[PDB]
């Protein structure tokens, strides 16, 4: 770092990331997400609409923020909704709580009526637990509750995404009592429309699909990232191609080569071979005529993806598989994967853990806004599966713990009063983000839900109703939150906020 | 080169040492605040704990060297009251200045300031007074201690937990911890927790489906190196560098791992019969695959991954000895745990040792997901084991808060010293230089800071009270019936360490580029 | 290259540089102190009491800093004290003395003044100097006290003063008649790991501590007799390159075993005639030593043989070439007592010794092994007082009384003889007493004024038997008090100091080449 006086961290520091932090949250959390532009080191266009994503790929030069940071990315592990919250709560929380240091309200006394204020908020989201709806066997009870969280993610076809993930999730475990975060593993499959997506399960190799088919029973895999250029380390690893009378006799020799190397591999157990290594001309001859698959070309993530669920492990080195570096799948054939021919296995009842949604776009720039939605709403289904709790539609739940936490300041007092009173605008921050969105008044959003008074109800969503206003009800819409979503989020918010607040210049030469 | 002399250059010391203390003003107590630290290596260090914070990086100035010399010598004995240190120091020096500055000499203030200090610490001797060694009582001295390292909200998950650490001794009473000192850190669903494992706990562990996951008689021989090589203690090369060599590796593991599995079926024999006991094996490192199953399946619990700091305090709590091989020994060489079991928590295994013969040895388990939470929460505990060791090992404890600062200052009153009056400079600048820690809770709290501190002389006047300013309010009270008391070890060495270094400051009246 | 600078110019740039040392030394000197701080250009910090230290570890200057360095050097192998007084006395007397003498003009009379203020001053201090008896301990007492407390040590002041006074005593030279001065090398202090008080002998011989490493080397013989190389022994000690090739094989195992074959011949001989000490001038080794201690004879190794000639006359044996060898004593007798104490596996030969020139090392101990080295400071300190009073017993009960003394009596012989000499003999008389008036300074008030006092009292009392103290910063009976300055310190530091600053009153020019 550099050297810093005059207590600069927390008047200077925190409101600098807040406004970093503002408009890439302000307006694709809720109803429509949409779009910014990320361009990463190796230069392309990246789209996110996702709050644990694009700050991933930022370097954050603040330290106020990069507290901020981790609480997002544990929240995109545990809700995928609950991490465009810890943003939006956390920033204006600090722009309020600089005025309230003017008038001479001391920092920590502050940091006191926010973490009552807290456990308060708590308190009141039972009352804001508004139905219960779980069938975990049903495509059409989880579509709904995915649907707010895939709609801040995505600006696109909301409703048929929303079908593609359902299906995946319920139908690869119905009965499970919790879900996994790597549950569903994308594949990224160009061609097509968005609405050609489908859903598989099992691994997906992606990559080129060549030897013959022999089995779709016999799924067994041996992983290597070693060649079958003329690598093997039972002989001698070395190639001869730099003289051009050996260089012939090898060619002719690649073919032996090659049917030594396939069965080494296969007696002791594979059908399929799993290869990152490279595959020769003369390589690929052998394999078509033994009859042994071959998933040829396989990137790093390719191999990995396998590895983790099968418990198959790769060497750069090639010699008949031991036990541990064999897997297992319930089956394997070939058929084409959104029109596209590719490996699919099958795992359901191995130890399930990897299903497939394929990601179709004639571009990888309209796959990217998908990838999104769904690694999202993997986690969403995890809320899902522990708990039934219903939390009516985004926006909606804001008001009523503004609302009892007003009632909150009047009754408690102290110095600690003022603080809990902007907790409560702080709540209104994300509705506040939808008529930043919306590009109407702030002010009237606000007037609306508290004029009706309907709590749990009516909040402005993104509609063609929030430009000449209107409310309505979110409660009922096939747009639901969870209970533990909100929990999460505003816990791990609140860690956050008060920690950056804290801080004090920084200490050097 | 330059050379800087006489009141001027005196100048530039202490204002230097002042600003230094300006600065880390804003800690201490709970109502204080956490400091960001950035070095020059990144990552966010976030500590309010004085000790860190002049360490890692601070401010450069001749001054600063010895803000953090003094700061090194409180802590290695007490291990507390680093922050605390700092402000008494600074505001003796503001006082020294106004008389140098009306015409007179560095060098009177200084003396007056060693006969100030030496009724001070026989002022200590009366104000102490007994208190137990019983769980309950050192809580409350325990909240307090920890408080004035970390905030409030941090320093209320660790009392209990820390208490039940330094409670646990033989009747071995000491100022510092050395043994009960574990780390262990998780990133984990709960944000910040510390959790209590009594006994030595394990890195990590090997199961297997055959494995013994509960054994309540653990005949315990710990080895270091290893099943992939006979006769090591540490490890031999290795051979892949070629296509040639990985297959050769590998066939000649087969070698070393059939001599050494051997050893152990037969001693496991001997001192459990055949299954009617269980044995406890420690590898330090890589466990083979063809050597878990058939350790397994005998009755052998093995163990992956433990460190040369488990070893240490294994032999301790067991009664053990170590051994860095996989090889027979003695029945009565091995130690005895009357309790082993694994608790799989997380992506870790955490293997506890319960029923220790010698506890000498506790271990707290870190959690906290975010490395900005691990920072704070694991810094706390190690000033916190050592300030509640300072309570068990002193007899006498100090009330607490500022109780005995207010006290001290008024008793010293001005004009006893006749005698040339350079007594007189230093009695009356050490009289507002203790004042500082009424003023610095009265800063962090509501009301303004000499505002709270004529209230707490006020009430300081009635005696059979000593009186201080709140860490929860910032408000007078008895400090005493509230609880808030702080060890003896803090108070006495804090008297000599804030006066050595500010009676040097004012000898230095010539300073050299 | 040359460069040309003439007269009073270059004479400024003297006291430009002598005065800026002078000054925090002038503090530092007394019972009273300061600290000179050196902010160094790596950072960090280094304070001491010492200028020269300061100087030395970087700002050096053509003209009066080099030699201030190299004069207060020459003090420290001489007395071993007073180090600090040089530097002082130099600075304030070219301070004062220049400039109005030149601006009358006359540069050659002030380096004759010189010499009659070291001429009046022998005299008038020698006058004042008390005789005390050094078959009285008590007496002794009272004076080497005061050197350990000037350092401001009194903790272990007690401890050295007991080993240092029997022991320089016995020191003599090689005139035998003397005693007197026992200058360092005849005198000297070695220090031995850990230890504490309990663990300190009085030593007022010599000890070897690459004597006796071993529990099958020589325990106790009351007189050794130690054996000179030469017949019993070999000069020898190397290989042979008689034939040389590193195309052999044999070569390389032949270069090697020829330094071991060599030991063992050497070792053998001492076995076939029986010594009880040997002695090697050329230093052997561990596996050397071996062999020796089988025939259970000690080697002394790494040593040097002006130590191993007056350690014979110490030990109660002249040298001898081999054991049969046997003619008239030169020393038949010498040691009163052996003794061997073991800390480690390293044995230390303690051999009390009377009145032989030896080497005089006394074992010492301080608290830790940190401890032996502030230790050490102290009896260097204490050994030099021993010299001072076998030299003279008469010495003066000075204390800052010892500089004012001579200082009013030069004023009062300017007055008296007229003469061309009374304005530059009046200038050195003032340039004396600025330093005893910066000791006063550390006390208080108007330093001149009390000043004033001691000026009436030389003249009506006594001159310096009632002097001043500068912990009083009053007149205090010198005597009663117990503060004595050492007369071999303060004779030799006025003798170097007029000599340094006539040195650069005759230089005029400066060239870099």
């Amino acid at each position: 770092a550099k050297h810093f006086s005059g207590l600069e961290e927390a008047v200077y520091r925190n409101i600098q990331a807040c406004k970093e932090l503002a408009q890439t949250t302000r307006t694709a959390y809720g109803p429509n997400g949409m779009n910014k532009m990320v361009i990463n080191h190796l230069e392309k266009l990246f789209v996110t609409n996702d709050a644990a994503t694009i700050l991933r790929e930022l370097e954050v030069q603040h330290p106020a923020a990069k507290m901020i940071v981790m609480a997002s990315h544990m929240q995109e592990q545990e809700v995928g909704d609950g991490t465009n919250f810890v943003l939006v709560f956390a920033g204006a929380l600090l722009e309020l709580a600089e005025e309230l240091l003017r008038i001479g309200l001391s920092v920590s006394e502050v940091i006191e009526g926010y973490e009552i204020a807290c456990r308060k908020a708590h308190e009141i989201l039972p009352n804001l637990v508004c139905c219960s709806a779980k069938n975990l066997r049903d495509i059409d009870e989880v579509s709904s509750l995915l649907r707010t969280s895939i709609m801040s993610k995505q600006y696109g076809n909301e409703v048929f995404l929303a079908k593609l993930i359902a299906q995946a999730c319920v139908s690869i475990f119905p009965d499970s009592g919790h879900f996994n975060v790597d549950n569903i593993r994308v594949c990224k499959i160009l061609g097509s429309g968005i609405s050609s997506s489908s859903v598989l399960h099992g691994m997906v190799f992606k990559k080129e699909t060549e030897g013959d088919v022999t089995s779709v029973k016999d799924a067994k895999i041996a992983v290597y990232s070693c060649p079958f250029d003329g690598m093997i380390t039972e002989t001698k690893g070395t190639v001869l191609i730099k003289t051009a009378e050996e260089l012939m006799n090898f060619s002719k020799g690649e073919e032996n080569l090659m049917d030594a190397q396939v069965k080494a591999i296969a007696d002791t157990g594979a059908n399929v071979v799993v290869t990152g290594g490279k595959v020769a001309d003369m390589a690929l001859h052998y394999a078509n005529k033994y009859n042994i698959m071959l998933v040829r070309l396989n990137s790093k993530w390719d191999l990995r993806r396998l590895c983790k669920t099968v418990g198959a492990t790769a060497l750069p080195r090639l010699t008949p598989p031991v036990l541990e570096e064999m897997g297992h799948c319930d089956s394997v054939y070939l058929s084409e994967v959104g029109d596209t021919q590719v490996v699919v296995f099958k795992h359901e009842k191995e130890d399930g853990a990897i299903s497939t949604i394929v990601l179709r776009g004639s571009t990888d720039n309209l796959m990217d806004d998908i990838e999104r939605a769904v690694d999202d709403g993997v986690n969403t289904f995890k809320v899902l599966t522990r708990d039934k709790r219903l939390v009516p539609g985004g926006g909606a739940t804001e008001i009523e713990l503004a609302k009892q936490i007003t009632s909150y300041g009047e009754t408690c007092p102290g110095l600690e009063q003022y603080a809990i009173k902007k907790f409560a605008e702080a709540f209104e921050a994300i509705p506040r983000a939808l008529a930043e969105n919306s590009g109407v008044k702030a002010n009237e959003v606000i007037s609306k839900l508290y004029a009706v008074h309907q709590e749990g109800n009516k909040n402005v969503g993104l509609d063609i109703e929030a430009e000449v206003p209107a409310v309505k009800d979110m409660l009922e819409a096939g747009i639901l939150d969870t209970y533990l979503g909100k929990y999460w989020a505003i816990k791990l918010a609140t860690n956050a906020a008060v920690t950056v607040l804290r801080v004090d210049q920084i200490i050097m030469a | 080169a330059e050379v800087a002399r006489a009141q001027a250059a005196l100048a530039v010391n202490i204002s230097a040492a002042r600003g230094l203390q300006d600065v880390l003003r804003t800690n201490l107590g709970p109502k204080g605040t956490m400091k960001m630290l950035v070095s020059g290596a990144g990552d966010i260090k976030l500590t309010k704990d004085g000790n860190v914070l002049l360490h890692e990086m601070q401010i450069q100035h001749p001054t600063a060297s010895l803000i953090a010399k003094v700061a090194t010598a409180q802590d290695d004995i007490t291990g507390d009251g680093t922050t605390s240190n700092v402000l008494i120091i600074g505001e003796l020096l503001k006082q020294a200045d106004l008389y140098i500055s009306e015409g007179l000499h560095p060098r009177i203030i200084t003396e007056g300031f060693e006969a100030a200090k030496e009724k001070a610490l026989q002022f200590l001797e009366e104000v102490k007074v007994s208190r137990e060694m019983d769980r309950e009582t050192l809580i409350d001295v325990a909240r307090t201690s920890l408080r004035t390292k970390v905030h409030a909200e941090l320093a209320d998950v660790l009392t209990e937990a820390v208490v039940d650490s330094i409670l646990a001794i033989k009747k071995q009473d000491e100022p510092i911890d050395l043994f009960m000192i574990e780390i262990m850190e998780m990133k984990h669903k709960s944000e910040t927790d510390t959790s209590l494992i009594r006994g030595l706990v394990l890195d990590h562990g090997a199961r297997h489906p055959d494995m013994k996951k509960r054994v309540e008689d653990a005949y315990i021989l710990t080895c270091n190196v290893s099943l992939e090589y006979e006769k090591t203690e540490v490890n031999s090369g290795f051979f892949y560098k070629s296509a040639e060599e990985r297959e050769k590796l590998v066939k000649a593991e087969r070698k070393f791992i059939e001599d050494r599995v051997k050893k152990i079926i037969e001693l496991k024999r001997k001192v459990c019969g055949d299954s009617d006991k269980g044995f406890v094996v420690i590898n330090q490192k890589g466990i083979d695959p063809f050597s878990l199953d058939a350790l397994s399946k005998e009755g052998i619990v093995a163990l992956r991954r433990a460190k040369r700091r488990n070893m240490e305090r294994l032999t301790l709590a067991c009664g053990g000895v170590a051994l860095n091989s996989f090889d027979d020994l003695s029945p009565d060489c091995l130690g005895h745990a009357g309790l082993v079991y694994e608790y799989t928590l997380g992506e870790e295994k955490f293997t506890f040792i319960e029923k220790c013969n010698n506890p000498r040895s506790v271990t707290l388990l870190i959690k906290g997901p975010n490395k900005h939470t691990l920072t704070q929460i694991k810094d706390a505990v190690r000033d916190g084991l050592r300030a509640v060791k300072n309570a068990i090992d002193d007899g006498c404890v100090v009330p607490g808060a500022g109780a005995v600062e207010v006290a001290m200052a008024e008793a010293l009153i001005k004009h006893k010293p006749s005698v040339k009056g350079r007594a007189q400079l230093g009695v009356q600048a050490f009289a507002d230089a203790l004042l500082i820690i009424p003023k610095v809770l009265a800063q962090n709290s509501g009301f303004d800071l000499q505002e709270t501190l004529v209230k707490i002389q006020a009430e300081h006047s009635e005696s059979g009270q000593l009186v201080g300013v709140d860490l929860n309010t910032g408000e007078p009270m008895v400090a005493a019936e509230v609880g808030v008391w702080d060890n003896y070890c803090v108070k006495k060495q804090l008297l000599h360490s804030c006066t050595v270094i500010a009676t040097n400051i004012l000898l230095v009246d010539e300073i050299m580029r | 290259n040359t460069k040309r600078e003439s007269g009073r110019k270059v004479q400024s740039g003297n006291i430009n540089a002598a005065k800026t040392i002078a000054d925090i030394i002038r503090t530092c000197l007394g019972p009273k102190s300061m600290m000179k701080m050196l902010l160094d250009p790596m950072g960090g910090i280094v304070m001491t009491n010492d200028g020269n230290a300061i100087l030395r570890e970087i700002q050096v200057q053509h003209p009066a800093a080099k030699s201030m360095i190299e004069i207060s050097r020459t003090q420290d192998e001489e007395v071993g004290d007073g180090t600090t007084s040089v530097i002082i006395l130099a600075g304030e007397m070219l301070s004062v003395a220049e400039h109005f003498l030149e601006q009358q003009m006359h540069p050659t009379v002030v380096i004759s003044a010189y010499r009659k203020a070291l001429d009046d001053m022998i005299s008038t201090l020698k006058k004042i100097s008390i005789p005390v008896d050094i078959s009285d301990s008590d007496m002794m007492l009272n004076i080497i006290n005061s050197s350990i407390t000037t350092k401001a040590i009194s903790r272990w002041s007690s401890l050295a003063c007991n080993i240092a006074l029997d022991a320089v005593k016995m020191v003599q030279f090689e005139e035998n008649g003397r005693k007197e001065i026992d200058i360092k090398k005849y005198a000297r202090v070695e220090k031995i790991p850990g230890g504490i008080i309990e663990d300190s002998c009085v030593l007022r011989g010599v000890m070897i501590n690459k004597d006796v490493t071993h529990p099958r080397m020589r325990r106790y013989i009351k007189n050794p007799r130690i054996v000179l190389l030469d017949s019993s022994l070999e000069y020898k000690k190397g290989e042979s390159q008689t034939d040389i090739e590193i195309t052999r094989e044999e070569d390389f195992t032949r270069i090697l075993q020829m330094e071991e074959e060599y030991i063992q011949q050497l070792c053998e001989d001492i076995i076939q005639l029986k010594p009880d000490v040997v002695i090697t001038e050329k230093g052997i080794s561990d596996l050397a030593q071996h062999y020796l201690m089988r025939a259970n004879i000690t080697a002394i190794r790494r040593v040097r043989k002006t130590d191993n000639n007056r350690i014979a006359r110490a030990c109660g044996a002249r040298i001898v070439s081999r054991p049969e060898e046997l003619r008239e004593d030169d020393v038949g007798t010498g040691a009163g007592l052996l003794e061997i104490k073991k800390i480690g596996d390293e044995y230390f030969t303690f051999i009390t010794d009377c009145k032989d020139p030896k080497a005089c090392t006394i074992l010492l101990r301080g608290a830790s092994k940190e401890i032996l080295s502030e230790v050490e400071r102290n009896l260097q300190d204490a050994m030099q007082v021993c010299r001072n009073v076998l030299l003279d017993p008469q010495l003066v009960p000075g204390g800052g009384a010892s500089e004012m003394a001579v200082a009013h009596a030069l004023t009062e012989k300017s007055k008296a003889m007229t003469g061309v000499e009374q304005w530059p003999y009046r200038a050195v008389a003032q340039a004396l007493e600025v330093i005893p008036r910066t000791l006063i300074q550390n006390c208080g008030a108007s330093t001149i004024r009390l000043l004033t006092s001691l000026r009436a009292k030389h003249t009506q009392e006594n001159c310096e038997t009632w002097g001043v103290n500068g912990e009083t910063g009053t007149l205090v009976d010198m005597k009663e008090l117990g503060i004595w300055e050492p007369l071999a310190v303060k004779l030799q530091t006025y003798k170097t100091a007029v000599e340094t600053a006539v040195l650069l009153l005759r230089i005029d020019d400066i060239v870099s080449g």
